[PDB]
RNA sequence: GUGGGAGAGGGUGGUGGAAUUCCCGGAGUAGCGGUGAAAUGCGCAGAUACCGGGAGGAACGCCGAUGGCGAAGGCAGCCACCUGGUCCACCCGUGACGCUGAGGCGCGAAAGCGUGGGGAGCAAACCGGAUUAGAUACCCGGGUAGUCCACGCCCUAAACGAUGCGCGCUAGGUCUCUGGGUCUCCUGGGGGCCGAAGCUAACGCGUUAAGCGCGCCGCCUGGGGAGUACGGCCGCAAGGC
């Protein structure tokens, strides 16, 4: 944490869109919005970063696929 | 479509999934935000930095 | 009206195990407990616990799945592929020692309520007793 | 606007409260639907029953004529 | 309509013990009272086929409870049947 | 015994003599049928939305009464015998369901 | 059991308005009516359109809903009475008293029959006109049975959700009707719409299953012949099983 919380990572969608299979990650519901348990985010993030670093050091290629509106620029800049 | 294509060819999947997603289709998952430019920025910057450093 | 409890328990286990849920709740009884203990000892379920739901005694069954699969449909392989009820109310099935069936060449099991308790087919043949044929599981 | 909105507190079951019940009728002596009134199903039902009762008493018109084309 | 007072008198009359409202005797007595009222009503109103279904359901329920009571405790069954004047 | 409301719409073209006469007649019939009045409201004359008995006016009488249910019907058929009474409405006393709370 | 709720659920008495028809009164003239176009028809014995006073029969305009109630068939002007089912809360009483149910008993749209009444409008059959190789039909003007009420029969249907009943288990989202609560919203019941798993030949169904199971009942075994013939039972008959 201490970076995730300020970045608004732990903000989900309303109760009108949540996929039931995602329920294992949700901490609690506030003011009609779904909040993600940042702790589980921490362990999962550690796991995924470990995998990413291992694959990169092995020389593997990772493809970035984000085609939303706002995500275009960030994806381009990061991938380049 | 991308995720289904990656599944079909036995390619690992990493996603920045949020509340309205199915975690099963993703092998390595980051439960966080997909809106909120700041969240995307943090996650992607960290990942790219880790890529660069561990080369 | 609930006519068969044991079929109910088996169906509860099945329906649960297929939406890949983690635990399940079933009303408690001695006979159900015997069947559950046989299932657990055979490495079919993670194990059973005695709990209380609003005072009512219930049994919580913890369920076992395989490793996560690769490619499309990555849902883990089932440990209980198929679980039936042989002897139902309105048609009771009893077998001698000679008539004890073999399930999937021994890869599966069949549970009997022999005169010496609830036993798998293997133990019942070893002891040399028969009785009601409850269920087949593999 | 909506008739309920352009009103204060009142009692629907009063079958003699003419000065308000006159508002829930069109130019022709017909009960206004929930589109024009803006009431719940229950309120609308009670209102229709009350209007019918008042019409029986002769307080309200069964039918009228609009002075137009 | 069956008044609160009549219901209460029946309950207090057929109670197994003071403060009982659920014993077989109480239920059978209440059913008997309902059956009586509905029976006379249907005697007057002949073409009321809808209430006849209610009557049949009531009679069936009473018979089921009486069967249970007779199976369990015969003395109470005979006492109740004589007290209420059923089947006679 | 239950609680009821009684509405009488009678001839407007009755003077004091006939008005008090008919009032006494209906009242006498009221205690005849075991009724028990809690309050009386007179609304004088109000304009009807359509003619009743060839006249556009009517005199309104309102009585919140209390009487056994079984007689109520009979009571109504008694209040309608007078030629001067145009409308009789007996309504079980409902509850003030307050709209727009 | 106690405290409450909703509703075109049923039966029996009454009374409210707007039409249609007929009778009469006031005037008031030359056509009304009808069709794709026209006639048949009504009118000069005063038709039609207007106003006023009567009689009578049947159905309830707005509300009105993709809504509610009932086991179905079905049920809506308003008021009162006598009653059936159902839901919620309190978990207060009894102690497995339960589910299904071949026969039996009862209810069962419309049409049809019997004994009486009633008859405004519509209208099988029937009588004319028109369209037409022919219309014995569709369109038009009349018109009995019938449609309405009481009692008694008949017992059928695309009587449909083309889906028997009871119970338990298995993601959700959304729109409504109706209750209780601490009322941002949680918690029961009912009616719909998308859709997880799963099912299905497919269409599609999917917590109101056509999913996973259990208990009981009823049916099916190629299409015609044929719901026919025969025998039986039920009906006044048509006819039904």
């Amino acid at each position: 944490v201490k970076e995730l919380l300020e970045a608004g990572v732990h903000f989900g969608h309303e109760r009108k869109r949540w996929n039931p299979k995602f329920a294992r990650y949700i901490y609690a519901e506030r003011n009609g919005i779904h909040i993600i348990d940042l702790q589980k985010t921490m362990e999962e993030l550690e796991r995924t970063f470990r995998f990413i670093e291992d694959l990169a050091m092995r020389g593997g290629t990772i493809l970035f696929v984000g085609t939303k509106k706002q995500a275009q620029d960030i994806v381009r800049m990061e991938a380049e | 479509i991308a995720v289904r294509e990656a599944r079909k060819l036995f390619i690992p999947v990493i996603a920045l999934a949020d509340t309205d997603s199915d975690p099963d289709l993703v092998d390595y998952i980051i439960p966080g935000n997909d809106d909120a430019i700041r969240s995307i920025q943090l996650i992607l910057s960290r990942a790219v930095d880790l890529i660069i450093q561990a080369r | 009206m609930l006519t068969d409890p044991i079929a109910d328990m088996l169906t509860r286990i099945r329906n649960a195990t297929r939406v890949y849920k983690e635990s399940t709740d079933v009303p408690a009884s001695r006979f159900k407990e015997e069947i559950l203990r046989i299932l657990a000892r055979e490495g079919f379920i993670k194990g059973y616990e005695r709990v209380d739901v609003d005072g009512k005694p219930y049994l919580r069954v913890y369920l076992k799945y395989g490793p996560r699969r690769q490619g499309p449909d990555p849902r883990p392989e089932q440990v209980i592929h198929h679980i039936r009820r042989i002897s139902k109310p309105g048609r009771r099935v009893y077998v001698g020692v000679k008539e004890i069936p073999r399930v999937r060449r021994g890869l599966g099991i069949a549970i009997l309520s022999t005169s010496k308790g609830v036993l798998t087919d293997r133990e019942a043949r070893k002891l040399g007793v028969g009785g009601e044929l409850i269920c087949e599981v593999w | 606007a909506k008739v309920k909105a352009t009103l204060g507190e009142f009692d629907l079951r009063d079958y003699r409260n003419v000065e308000v019940l006159k508002r829930f009728l069109s130019e022709t002596g017909k009960i206004l639907p929930r589109r024009r009134t803006g009431l719940s199903a229950k309120e609308q039902r009670i209102l229709a029953k009350t209007i019918k009762r008042a019409r029986i008493l002769g307080l309200l018109p069964f039918t009228e004529k609009l002075v137009r084309k | 309509p069956i008044t609160k007072e009549e219901k209460q008198k029946v309950i207090q009359e057929f109670a197994r013990f003071p403060g009982d409202t659920g014993s077989t005797e109480v239920q059978v007595a209440l059913l008997t009272l309902r059956i009586n009222r509905l029976s006379e009503h249907l005697k007057v109103h002949k073409k009321d086929h809808h209430s006849h279904r209610g009557l049949l359901m009531m009679v069936g329920q009473r018979r089921r409870l009486l069967r249970y009571l007779q199976r369990e405790d015969p003395e109470r069954y005979r006492a109740l049947i004589e007290k209420l004047g059923i089947r006679g | 015994m239950r609680r009821y409301e009684v509405n009488i719409v009678l001839n407007p073209n009755l003077d004091q003599s006939q008005l008090a006469l008919e009032k006494e007649i209906i009242q006498r019939a009221l205690e005849n049928y075991g009724a028990r009045v809690e309050k009386v409201e007179e609304l004088g004359l109000r304009r009807l939305a359509y003619p009743i008995a060839k006249d556009p006016q009517g005199y309104f009488l309102w009585y919140q009464v209390e009487m056994p249910e079984d007689r109520v019907n009979d009571l109504a058929r008694e209040l309608r015998i007078r030629d001067n009474v145009r409308r009789v409405m007996v309504v079980k006393s409902q509850e003030p369901f307050l709209a727009n709370a």
